[PDB]
């Protein structure tokens, strides 16, 4: 199996159980959706296990569940790794939408704090320099890459 | 007499065609209008990125350049 990889193929195969009762496709589903669409993660769970899952990312207590919330609980799951946490929560701190994308709107929030003004100019290039395959976004691990290595 | 044939095509098209769901909208967006591109170097400096992870991590910076100029209350 990939899905500890997460590739663009298995992150399809949990989107489809989800977006199969969203039919909008908006990626918000209620915690009684999230009950249903755990009949399409397996084999009928105890209803302890089933109603772990919905406790975990109903913790805000709204009864609605964000697509990036849901991506929150299986990438956990799926790295494991206690000493990343250095780098995580830089990218969090930008990242309040959760998207795991850096757009020039979240560099400008950050540079802002420290009382100095980067140039528009500046961070829209910023992520063309960043980025090395093309697409005009960065993701964590391409952020990783920019202080680990040059 | 003088005579001239007469053709002038002008259709217009109501068929549908293409559908699909197509349902999304975006709640945020941003739209800067400082935003321009006069740059012909189109360079940035790392100290973008560098700036971002040296504050969270908390580590030391200081500056003087940054008092002169508009002020803050
Ligand atoms: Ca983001
Ligand atoms: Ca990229």
């Amino acid at each position: 199996s990939m899905a500890d990889q997460l590739t663009e193929e298995q992150i399809a195969e949990f989107k489809e159980a989800f977006s199969l009762f969203d039919k909008d496709g908006d990626g918000t589903i209620t915690t009684k959706q999230l009950g249903t669409v755990m009949r399409s993660l397996g084999q009928n769970p105890t209803e302890a296990e089933l109603q772990d899952m919905i406790n975990e990312v109903d913790a805000d207590g709204n009864g609605t569940i964000d697509f990036p919330q849901f991506l929150t609980m299986m990438a956990r799951k799926m790295k494991d790794t206690d000493s990343e946490e250095e780098i995580r929560e830089a990218f969090r701190v930008f990242d309040k939408d959760g998207n795991g994308y850096i757009s020039a709107a979240e560099l400008r929030h950050v540079m802002t704090n420290l009382g100095e003004k980067l140039t528009d100019e500046e961070v829209d290039e910023m992520i063309r320099e960043a980025d090395i395959d093309g697409d005009g976004q960065v993701n964590y691990e391409e952020f990783v890459q920019m202080m680990t290595a040059k | 007499g003088a005579d001239k044939e007469d053709d002038q095509e002008h259709p217009s098209e109501k068929q549908p065609s293409g559908a699909e769901s197509g349902t999304l909208a975006r709640a945020s967006l941003a739209l800067p209008t400082s935003s321009l591109s006069r740059t012909a170097s189109q360079s940035s400096s790392h100290r973008g990125w560098e700036i971002l992870r040296q504050n969270t991590l908390g580590h030391l910076n200081l500056g003087l350049n940054l008092s002169e100029g508009d002020g803050e209350e």
